[PDB]
């Protein structure tokens, strides 16, 4: 018997404001920017880190 | 980059990360980690995988860090728990940072306590229960106090990495430790990804579409934890009232997301405690039954999913609900002499932001769980690797988001 | 030979807990807090805080090779 809220859930929805596209592109390029960064940074750690074990 | 006072800070955090990762690199003497990581291979392996993704893949090598961070936020749980029920605590975290340096002390304290109790109930239950099938070493009193006292150690030194980058560095300790641990298996997935590809055995169309649905995620998330939804509001006219003219913010942002990884990883620890205490017996009455509801709750199950999903909405919209506090709006809104059109200050006003934010977190939280739902399926139809899944991806857009926010917010604030 | 070396090893790890439990991070909330997390604005630098960084660090060392050795 309770009357359903999503009615008044949906129409907040409609007043969001959404951003524009010009910041989530580059804010997309600089989050991939940073993991690619991290990624190569880690790899070539951990990598020359297993060629250092590997000698003992 | 280009200023040396955030250099120095990038350099002290990738640093620590080196030191993190050596000490990572480093098993426990009596103990071989091969037969380990060929025991992970099995279907037995796969329940202790979604544990290994918190761990930096540490687990499998039988490092100094069994469970990782994990007991420390376990620890907060308790001690959030405890101070909940009890109330002797809460009427001491009430007597100001005083108290709060205790509740800390005590949260160390109880991070140790339960590093003790783990590090005896993992070293001596399963590897002995057979005995002896994994580890050479003989069950004696020996190898449980070396066990412990390593692990302990071991705890306490990724405790002290965690508030040295905290505190002599930007950014949170344990978010960029596991940001990296996780960030860290990325490369050898992808390169073996490669490697069977020219095999045949994995298709490059496939792969192709893996990649655009992660930038696709990427991109939607990115775009949804800066939406916000603003509150127009023109105040004052009538100069001379003693409030005007602002000369401040002419409208009230409400962001979906704080954002933080702590609800993630707090309920990350809540679904796989169970999963972590069953998962010490792989044999004899474990095998029959804590073996079997461990199987209930696996990565692969829809049933894991969904209540991994209905935990990340609650804790989200629970945290949200929490450090949004809209007394302390309503307060400063009120001694501004700052008047809503819609409407009249007072209690009426916190009741309309609760509103808001209880129609707004909720379908933010749909969204999450959306996003958190599709890799599932994806890695089920595509047959894409466990580094892929959706946990880790929310974890290091959070942590990545959330840091260059920080840093953004650092520059905001030494510039004007 | 192998006795003795539990015995420093103890005495090394019981000692770095003492260390520790002296060593309390400044700041209004914990780092487990995300509120703030740090502060780029001041950084200051305590003579103690500094002087138990260095013992910290030069028993990680020694607990780094006795780790090598026993393992």
């Amino acid at each position: 018997a309770t009357v359903a809220f999503a009615r008044e859930a949906r129409t907040e929805v409609r007043k969001v404001i959404w951003p524009t596209r010009q910041e989530t592109l580059h804010t997309t390029l600089i989050v991939a920017a940073v993991t690619a960064v991290m990624s190569l940074i880690l790899w070539g750690l951990d990598g020359i880190l297993v060629r250092l074990v590997s000698f003992i | 980059g280009g200023l040396g006072e955030l250099k120095r800070r990038l350099l002290f955090v990738i640093g620590a990360l080196i030191v993190f990762r050596i000490g990572s690199f480093i098993p426990i003497p009596g103990i071989d980690a091969a037969v380990l990581a060929k025991l992970l291979e099995q279907q037995r392996g796969t329940i202790i995988e979604m544990f290994n993704m918190f761990s930096g893949g540490a687990l499998s090598r039988a490092s100094i860090f069994a469970l990782g961070i994990m007991p420390y936020i376990s620890a907060s749980i308790i001690i959030q728990l405890l101070t909940v029920v009890h109330p002797t605590l809460a009427e001491i975290k009430k007597e100001g940072e005083s108290g709060r340096r205790k509740i800390s002390q005590y949260t160390r304290y109880g991070t140790l306590v339960l590093a003790i109790f783990q590090s005896i109930g993992i070293a001596t239950g399963l590897p002995n229960m057979p005995g002896m099938q994994g580890l050479v070493i003989n069950p004696g009193f020996a190898f449980y106090f070396t066990a412990v006292v390593s692990l302990v150690t071991g705890t306490m030194f990724l405790m002290w990495l965690g508030e040295q980058i905290t505190e002599r560095g930007i950014g949170n300790g344990i978010s960029i430790i596991i940001f990296a641990g996780i960030v860290a298996g990325l490369p050898p997935a992808i390169a073996h990804t490669i490697e069977q590809a020219r095999q045949g055995d994995l298709h490059f169309l496939v792969l192709l579409l893996v990649a655009v649905l992660v930038f696709a995620v990427t991109f939607f998330v990115v775009f949804v934890e800066r939406g916000q939804r603003r509150i127009v509001v023109n105040y004052a006219k009538r100069q001379q009232g003693r409030r005007v003219y602002a000369a401040q913010s002419t409208h009230l942002p409400l962001k979906v997301n704080m954002a933080g990884v702590i609800p993630a990883i707090f309920a990350s620890s809540i679904i796989l405690f169970p999963a972590t205490i069953a998962s010490w017996f792989g044999g004899g009455t474990g095998w029959n039954w804590l073996t079997t509801i461990s199987l209930y709750l696996q990565p692969g199950q829809p049933l894991y999913v969904l209540l991994y999903a209905s935990a990340i909405i609650f804790f989200c919209f629970f945290y949200t609900a929490l450090v949004f506090n809209p007394r302390e709006t309503a307060d400063n809104l009120k001694k501004s002499g700052a008047f809503v059109p819609g409407i009249r200050p007072g209690e009426q006003t916190a009741k309309y932001i609760d509103k808001v934010m209880t129609r707004l977190t909720l379908v933010g939280a749909l969204y999450i769980t959306f996003i958190c739902l599709i890799p599932e399926f994806m890695r089920d139809a595509m047959k894409v690797p466990f580094y892929f899944g959706g946990t880790s991806l929310l974890i290091v857009v959070v942590v990545i988001m959330d840091f260059m926010a920080q840093v953004q917010t650092l520059m905001m604030s030494s510039q004007y | 030979m192998y006795e003795a070396l539990l015995v420093v090893f103890l005495i090394v790890a019981i000692g770095l807990v003492g260390l520790i439990m002296l060593q309390q991070g400044k700041g209004a909330d914990m780092g487990a807090s995300f509120g703030a997390g740090a502060s780029a604005t001041l950084f200051g630098s305590s003579g103690s805080g500094n002087f138990m960084t260095r013992m910290t660090a030069l028993l990680a060392t020694l607990f780094f090779i006795i780790s090598l050795v026993l393992g």
